[PDB]
């Protein structure tokens, strides 16, 4: 398991910042609220300070808090995998392309990163090409949020991850809007992280409203949970992780290039006393 | 065409070079 995972061992407080343009429309997303890694509990409330929100609160449910999955529970074994709480305290950048069926599209930067003890989670948003009398724009989404599986796969080109799932909003005439989701995190600092095996982010989401609570605004309550490899198989992967395997190379120049590079990685072991090496 | 050996730490690191060297020996084992 990572150096991070320390960061998130009790309640961390949580702060929200968007700034939205959707079509023009600009608007602003302020979020406070706890959240609880040991359990994958995360508590938020979302104010719109610029009036009123121009999409559906559910829409940026993933933005905003599938915006700081490094809340997530991670069981014992599988805390080798967990990338998000390994690039903290530094943090990590969350790129999405957000596509909904028949409709306009998202594309979101975030930065979640530590700044003093506060997790905090900042988001550029662009959304562009949506209907005018639309699911969205027209605000024809119900005020719900089902389940859903995140699929998250490791980046190793960009030392990062990746993760698809498809979002199912519920329209107001019984049908389905869908919407798209592509993701990509890297972490912003340079030292080691960790990267995952496949597996999936079980989510579970609940929206309500505060009656005291003037402005438009949603509150949101939050179980996630990583699953998809079994126990025997992370002993397998911690087996393996720490033996040693034989490449055979063609070619002396060839074998000259992957030695260096065999090379320069145990130095990095070893000048960081091997304290990162196969971490559980 | 010589061979030579190279001691891997690891199975993340030991697939990330295999799968390098893979991909170097699927262009001169195609004939060439």
């Amino acid at each position: 398991m990572s150096k991070g995972e320390e960061l998130f061992t009790g309640v961390v407080p949580i702060l929200v910042e968007l700034d939205g343009d959707v079509n023009g429309h600009k608007f602003s997303v302020r979020g406070e609220g706890e959240g609880d890694a040991t359990n994958g509990k995360l508590t938020l409330k979302f104010i719109c300070t610029t009036g009123k929100l121009p999409v559906p609160w559910p829409t940026l449910v993933t933005t905003l808090t599938y915006g700081v999955q490094c809340f997530s529970r991670y069981p014992d074994h599988m805390k080798r995998h967990d990338f998000f709480k390994s690039a903290m305290p530094e943090g990590y950048v969350q790129e999405r392309t957000i596509s909904f069926k028949d409709d306009g599209t998202y594309k979101t930067r975030a930065e979640v990163k530590f700044e003093g003890d506060t997790l905090v989670n900042r988001i550029e948003l662009k959304g562009i090409d949506f209907k005018e009398d639309g699911n969205i724009l027209g605000h024809k989404l119900e005020y719900n949020f089902n389940s859903h599986n995140v699929y998250i796969t490791a980046d190793k080109q960009k030392n990062g991850i990746k993760a698809n799932f498809k979002i199912r909003h519920n329209v107001e005439d019984g049908s389905v809007q869908l919407a798209d989701h592509y993701q990509q995190n890297t972490p912003i600092g340079d030292g080691p992280v960790l990267l995952p095996d496949n597996h999936y982010l079980s989510t579970q989401s609940v929206l309500s409203k505060d009656p005291n609570e003037k402005r438009d605004h949603m509150v949101l309550l939050e179980f996630v949970t990583a699953a998809g490899i079994t126990h025997g198989m992370d002993e397998l992967y911690k087996k393996l992780g720490g033996e040693y395997f034989t490449l055979q190379i063609r070619g002396r120049e060839r074998f000259e290039e992957f030695r260096e590079k065999n090379e320069a990685l145990e130095l990095k072991d070893a000048q960081a006393g091997g304290t990162c090496f196969n971490a559980s | 065409l010589e061979y030579f050996t190279l001691q891997i730490r690891g199975r993340e690191r030991f697939e990330e070079f295999r799968e390098k060297n893979e991909a170097l020996e699927l262009k001169d084992a195609q004939a060439g």
